[PDB]
């Protein structure tokens, strides 16, 4: 019954809030998707170990540099999120979020998560990105970034289709359990 | 929370809270607006409840069952009485605005048309000044409250006994001492997100779109002032550490 804390970080529209909601409810909300996430305590059993995983969000704190670090105390695993339909949100991963998470959370495993992977095949996503001389984040660009920032690993998921969501959180539990 | 309010805000949305034949009578844009307003009140009800767990369950229980200085309990629960009054008054104003909007013969069917006014009173003038001062005070004592809980939980067996005892119910799963403290620090940064999504579907009446635009600017001004006012306190800090 060990207790572990998980905090998800990332830019405004990286889908961190949708991801925590979809995992804690265990389905894509059919009628209404909530604007905000309060907190949750998930009961996870990974590789034979039972863990109470407390989930937290940093949405709303991105502009407040003194309030935001109050979410970090005693974090056991960091989910560093970016959105596959926003290659610019990936550029901020090593320049803004990594040095802050390493400063406040030394030696805490970080999993780089590419969210919204369904948008890699969406036509409106490609057409709009190509207007700004861009295209969806490629699987190798995510893996290289995780490698460069010294991440524990790289994962992709789609909160809209629920694909990869369960595996991200069970892996995060494993990462939190390593001494 | 009180049973009446918990049932009124038990559904996942305004669409599911109201009767289906009442929902059918409204435009999609209104349903979308109502869903975000219902989420703002539902989360405010949960916020006030979190503060009652801190004041009535944790704070008062420690005073009545343990032998700790009143200074220890004050360091574990800074500003909780002031925060509880600020938000219980806000919640009363939001719940009354909903009640006034109820159809006669119904306790569940309503539509809130005016909201920007209530949000402007909460986040402007004297009331906003006290809330801003209260949040800079709370957030500057947040780390010290956490270290003090951990110091007492690892050195005091009777404090540990008390904690295991009052946090045993399943309803308290995500509401332990440190969780309540972060839930309260995170509350203020939620308001702009909810207000921005309410404004996104309030373009039908220009007086209302303007009221919500003013309210969005007021919460962001408040937040920036609370963020500027934070200077973290340390448990047992020396004077030399502070003036450097
Ligand atoms: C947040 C805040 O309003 N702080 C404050 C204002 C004045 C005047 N003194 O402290």
């Amino acid at each position: 019954a060990i207790r572990k804390k998980l905090v998800i970080v990332g830019d405004g529209a990286c889908g961190k809030t949708c991801l925590l909601i979809v995992f804690s409810k265990d389905q894509f909300p059919e009628v209404y998707v909530p604007t905000v996430f309060e907190n949750y305590v998930a009961d996870i059993e990974v590789d034979g170990k039972q863990v109470e995983l407390a989930l937290w969000d940093t949405a709303g704190q991105e502009d407040y540099d003194r309030l935001r670090p109050l979410s970090y105390p005693d974090t056991d695993v960091i989910l560093m999120c970016f959105s596959i339909d926003s290659p610019d949100s990936l550029e901020n991963i090593p320049e803004k979020w990594t040095p802050e998470v390493k400063h406040f959370c030394p030696n805490v495993p970080i999993i780089l998560v590419g969210n919204k992977k369904d948008l890699r095949n969406d036509e409106h996503t490609r057409r709009e990105l190509a207007k700004m001389k861009q295209e969806p984040v490629k699987p190798e660009e995510g893996r290289d970034m995780a490698n460069r920032i010294g991440a524990f690993g790289y994962m992709e998921c789609s909160a809209k289709t629920k694909d990869g969501v369960r595996e991200v959180f069970e892996m995060a539990t494993r990462a939190a359990l390593q001494a | 929370s009180m049973e009446m309010d918990e049932k009124d805000f038990a559904a996942d949305s305004w669409s599911l809270a109201v009767d289906s034949s009442f929902l059918q009578q409204h435009k999609k844009e209104v349903m979308k607006q109502q869903d975000v307003i219902y989420e703002l009140i539902q989360t405010e009800l949960h916020h006030v409840r979190t503060l009652k767990i801190m004041t009535r369950l944790f704070r008062t229980g420690m005073l009545e069952e343990l032998h700790l200085e009143p200074g220890v309990v004050q360091g574990l629960f800074p500003c909780v009485d002031e925060l509880s009054d600020i938000h219980t008054r806000f919640l009363s104003q939001l719940l009354e605005r909903r009640r006034q909007a109820l159809c006669p013969g119904s306790t569940r069917n309503f539509v809130i048309h005016r909201l920007g006014d209530l949000l402007i009173s909460q986040f402007s003038g004297p009331s906003a000044e006290q809330m801003c001062k209260t949040y800079s005070e709370f957030c500057s004592r947040h780390s010290k409250a956490l270290k003090l809980y951990k110091e007492l939980y690892a050195r005091d067996k009777r404090f540990q006994q008390f904690i295991r005892k009052v946090t045993r119910p399943a309803v308290l799963k995500r509401h332990g001492v440190q969780e309540c403290i972060l839930l309260v620090t995170q509350r203020i940064t939620k308001y702009p997100l909810l207000i921005s999504r309410i404004l996104q579907h309030s373009h039908g009446i220009e007086e209302e779109r303007q009221d919500l635009t003013t309210a969005l600017g007021l919460v962001k001004e408040l937040l920036s002032n609370v963020d500027e006012g934070i200077y973290q306190l340390e448990k047992g800090a020396r004077l030399q550490e502070i003036y450097n």
